[PDB]
């Protein structure tokens, strides 16, 4: 058992903020980084970042620098995601996912979780 | 080697590589035994006061080592 | 400036008594007749007491009865995010003190510690001070004991570094290992400013004047007279002569040729001369073959 | 983003194959190209995680391989199990990630 | 402390009772390397580091001359020529936690091998291979540090060891740190066993007639023979000269 358990679903105002967790187990949490995928719910996957549990080091994709940020709970062994403007454009699936690699920043995403729905409303 | 007249008579002192050719390490006298960085080189023959080999002996010029 | 160092700067190495016994000694000794960076440190004009490395330990010596050297600071940046040390030598109590702690753009007393501007340090140690007159020192920081040896003699006024001889008695061993490369001296005017950013305003302090030599690894043939002093020493590297006299270990090399060491030429550089083969042995089928 | 074809198509029991139109300037150059087989509604795992290697537990009828430019990943003998979006992926050069589009497999 | 940036106590200036460590039975190793385990209470030493960390279990072995690994070659080296004792001790319910424990965190990507003794707090990011990294850690440039993890469930071998290191010079006095030992009375101008602070030799002790300098421990002789040493109960300076012998 190394599935990652993702928090609830979500309901949010247009423009307020959203925050989304996910909990390890079974792997060592420090170690395996953890990158912060999304999925709109019509088509495709895009990037926005990751943190590492082993150093809280975090680096972000452009469309998402400076109104994103991430941060670790290694008391809990979750990571957490926060978006500050719940832009309609983001009511999407966000997924977390591990990488294959040790302790290195690489890019082999193996093992996802079942993923947050989050919804912008009207 | 050094050659040394004596602590108490003067400090000059001259070395003397043993077969090594003078290309490599004020004046350079190149014996037949070797390279005698110091002494000064003098034509003329007196008694062996310090012994260097292949019949050349040093002394004390007074002032000056000689070979 | 620049003056010799003559034959300073020789110590007890060991705390080892011997009499009447020329005894062969390697370690980090003031080579003899090196350059010593003289300053005119009084700096009313020139803009100022200068900090300089610490390369393998140094020598310090002064000649002054202002009594402005008041000390010394360490370090490997001498900034609040490294180690650092400080010494004051005040007329009540010599403060040595191991911090980490923030100096200034210039260090200043003006007894009333203004050398620190922060400070929550780990070691401490209080002991009597330091107290025509010509001081010495010398600063070994080896294996995580920072051992400082002294002596003062009333020297004849010549201005630099006399010709005479004489040995530093150890003082003060500290049982402390921090990285020090760079140091730097502190003077102190009886009064003046506190802020630590200033350079040369608040006072005019005394006529100043110090030096500093750096150790080197070298031999020496240390005379212990007697009574179990040292009188007189030779250093091995300096002069053909010298080394003549550590071969025979005797301080009066006689009349004669003398085999002193071995010469030999040191490869200049280094050749690897392998064939035209390229193609790569194949550990990687052996290793990764589908059947043993 | 990646350039990518839409859609490949094919029965049980055939061979068909998914390309992936990368940049040979930025995208085939930092390589490390990671395919993802996603079914609709779950998640999904990695295919081919580094440009030729499969994971732990992937059949061995998935094959893929850089060639230029493009990648492209194919699937010999599929079956019902195969019916998934496919999604190419790359390291683009420094920390931003890209993926492609998405192309859909289909059986006949 | 965590492996890297080993925290380190220089004892001095103290008596040391070592009979309390080599003969209790809570350590898992007492590997010693050029002095006895037993014969730790008599000695003298003239200076003694003591290092303390928290190492994987596994990884105890390579605390030791000549090893290699990953604790071996970028946390800590024990250099070729070492002296003292290893002490170990598993401690998975002091060091390990419920769900895991993360204080303690171990270098993993160095670009080149410690010297011995070396201590390394530097948290700079890896070399890359490539072009250098600015600041960001990815792709080229790692993090060096990372934790074990330690879990209860883990097996012996994966569970937190705390580990202890002694490491000590054992030259002559002045010796800051010795064994316990009753020290007793001087026995002048006859032929006695004599440990002077550790300086240990048979012969007679005579009150000597030379000065010695105010911080001088002992004295020698022409060809290093300890001719002199003085008194560390009564700062007395003694010759000592051989017990009498001679062929018969
Ligand atoms: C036998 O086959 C194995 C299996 O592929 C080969 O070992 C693996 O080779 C790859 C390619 O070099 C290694 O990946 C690289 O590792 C380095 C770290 O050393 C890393 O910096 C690179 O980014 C890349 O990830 C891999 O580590 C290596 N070992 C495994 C998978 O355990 C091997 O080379 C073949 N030959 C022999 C003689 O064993
Ligand atoms: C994520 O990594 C990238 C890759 O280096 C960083 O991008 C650089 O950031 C520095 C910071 O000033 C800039 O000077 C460079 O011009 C950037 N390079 C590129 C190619 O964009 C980025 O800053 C990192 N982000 C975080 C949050 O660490
Ligand atoms: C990361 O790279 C930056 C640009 O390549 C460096 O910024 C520099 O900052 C100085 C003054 O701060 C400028 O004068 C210079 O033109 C340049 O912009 C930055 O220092 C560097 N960071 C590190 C940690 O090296
Ligand atoms: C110098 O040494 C020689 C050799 O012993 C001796 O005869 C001579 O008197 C000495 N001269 C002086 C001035 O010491
Ligand atoms: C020393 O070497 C130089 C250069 O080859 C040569 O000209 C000279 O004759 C040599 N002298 C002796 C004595 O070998
Ligand atoms: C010594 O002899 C050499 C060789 O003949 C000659 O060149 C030199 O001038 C002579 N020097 C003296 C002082 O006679
Ligand atoms: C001392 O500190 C300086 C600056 O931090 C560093 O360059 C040097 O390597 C250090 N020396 C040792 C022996 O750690
Ligand atoms: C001094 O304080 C800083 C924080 O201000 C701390 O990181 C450092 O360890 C302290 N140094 C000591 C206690 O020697
Ligand atoms: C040794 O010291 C004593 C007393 O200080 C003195 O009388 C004697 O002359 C000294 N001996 C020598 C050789 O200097
Ligand atoms: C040690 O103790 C004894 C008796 O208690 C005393 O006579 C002696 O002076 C002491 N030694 C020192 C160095 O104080």
């Amino acid at each position: 058992q190394v599935q990652l358990v993702q928090s609830g679903a979500e309901v949010k105002k247009p423009g307020a903020s959203v925050k989304v967790s996910c909990k390890a187990s079974g792997y060592t949490f420090t170690g395996y980084y953890m990158h912060w995928v999304r999925q709109a719910p019509g088509q495709g996957l895009e990037w926005m970042g990751w943190i590492n549990p082993n150093s809280g080091g975090t680096n972000y994709t452009q469309m998402f620098q400076g109104r994103v940020t991430m941060t670790r709970d290694t008391s809990i062994s979750t990571a957490y995601m926060e978006v500050s403007r719940l832009r309609s454009d983001d009511t999407a699936v966000y997924y977390c996912a591990r990488d294959r690699s040790w302790a290195v920043v690489y890019y082999y995403m193996d093992v996802w979780g079942k993923g947050t729905t989050v919804t912008v409303s009207s | 080697s050094v050659i040394t007249p004596g602590t108490n008579t003067s400090n000059q002192v001259a070395v003397l590589y043993q077969d090594v050719n003078c290309t490599e390490v004020s004046n350079v006298f190149q014996t037949r035994a070797g390279c005698l960085i110091g002494a000064e080189h003098v034509n003329n023959s007196y008694e062996c006061d310090i012994p260097i080999g292949a019949g050349i002996c040093a002394s004390y010029q007074t002032q000056s080592i000689i070979a | 400036a620049y003056t010799n160092s003559f034959t300073r700067g020789v110590y007890y190495p060991d705390k080892v008594f011997r009499s009447s016994v020329l005894h062969s000694t390697q370690d980090l000794f003031l080579p003899f007749f090196s350059n010593v960076t003289w300053f005119h440190a009084i700096h009313v004009s020139g803009t100022d007491n200068p900090v300089l490395p610490f390369n393998d330990g140094v020598y310090f010596a002064s000649t002054e009865k202002s009594n402005i050297i008041r000390g010394w600071i360490f370090g490997t940046t001498l900034d609040s995010k490294t180690q650092s040390l400080l010494i004051v030598n005040n007329a009540t109590n010599v403060v040595i003190k191991v911090c980490e702690f923030q100096f200034c753009n210039d260090p200043f007393l003006g007894v009333f510690r203004v050398y620190s501007s922060a400070n929550n340090c780990t070691f401490e140690y209080v002991s009597q001070p330091f107290l025509k007159n010509l001081r010495e020192f010398v600063f070994k920081n080896i294996d995580g004991y920072f051992k400082i040896y002294s002596k003062h003699t009333p020297i004849n006024l010549v201005r630099d570094l006399p010709q005479g001889f004489s040995a530093l008695e150890p003082l003060v061993d500290l049982p402390i290992g921090i990285n020090i490369t760079r140091f730097q001296t502190l003077l102190a005017l009886h009064r003046s400013y506190l802020t630590p950013g200033d350079s040369s305003s608040g006072w005019t302090a005394g006529a100043a004047a110090y030096y500093v030599g750096y150790l080197q690894p070298r031999t020496f043939l240390l005379k212990y007279n007697e009574n179990g002093t040292i009188t007189d020493a030779v250093d091995c590297a300096l002069d053909p002569l010298s080394e003549t006299k550590c071969t025979l270990k005797s301080f009066t090399v006689e009349k004669g040729i003398y085999q002193t060491s071995n010469f030999r030429v040191q490869p200049t550089e280094s050749i690897v001369r392998f064939p035209n083969i390229t193609n790569l042995c194949p550990f990687g089928e052996v290793f990764n073959a589908t059947r043993f | 983003a990646l350039t990518q074809p839409p859609s490949a198509s094919g029965s049980p029991g055939q061979s068909v194959t998914i390309s992936c139109t990368g940049t040979s300037s930025d995208v085939g150059g930092y390589n490390y190209v990671s395919w993802y087989q996603q079914h609709p509604g779950k998640a999904p795992k990695l295919m081919i995680y580094e440009v030729s290697k499969r994971p732990s537990g992937v059949p061995d009828r998935f094959s893929g391989s850089k060639s230029g430019n493009t990648a492209s990943l194919t699937v010999s003998g599929l079956q019902a199990e195969d019916e998934a979006d496919y999604y190419c992926s790359s390291y683009a050069g420094s920390n931003n990630l890209v993926f492609g589009g998405g192309t859909k497999l289909t059986v006949l | 402390a965590s492996v890297y940036a080993w925290n380190r106590k220089r004892i001095s200036n103290c008596v040391a009772d070592y009979s309390v460590l080599y003969n209790s039975a809570s350590f898992s190793t007492f590997k010693c390397y050029g002095v006895s385990p037993t014969k730790l209470n008599d000695l003298c030493f003239t200076n003694v580091y003591a290092d303390s960390f928290v190492i994987r279990g596994d990884e105890v072995r390579q605390i030791a001359p000549g090893q290699t690994g990953k604790i071996a070659d970028y946390n800590y080296k024990l250099p070729d020529d070492f002296t003292g004792c290893v002490i170990a001790w598993n401690s998975n319910n002091l060091d390990s936690k419920v769900g895991g424990n993360y204080n303690y965190l171990y270098r993993l990507f160095r670009k080149s091998n410690l010297k011995p003794f070396e201590r390394d707090i530097s948290t700079e990011i890896y070399q890359a291979g490539s072009t250098p990294c600015n600041g960001v850690e990815g792709f080229n440039c790692y993090f060096p540090l990372q934790s074990y993890g330690f879990q209860p469930t883990n097996g012996v071998g994966y569970q937190p060891y705390r580990v202890v290191v002694l490491s000590f010079e054992l030259l002559h006095a002045p010796a800051t740190v010795c064994g316990p030992k009753k020290s007793t009375n001087l026995v002048k101008n006859k032929c006695v066993n004599f440990n002077f602070n550790g300086l240990t030799g048979t012969g007679v002790l005579t009150e000597s007639n030379k000065k010695f300098l105010p911080f001088q421990q002992f004295g020698r002789d022409i060809a290093d023979t300890t001719d002199a040493v003085r008194d560390p109960q009564t700062l007395e300076i003694l010759d000592i000269t051989p017990c009498s012998f001679g062929g018969v």
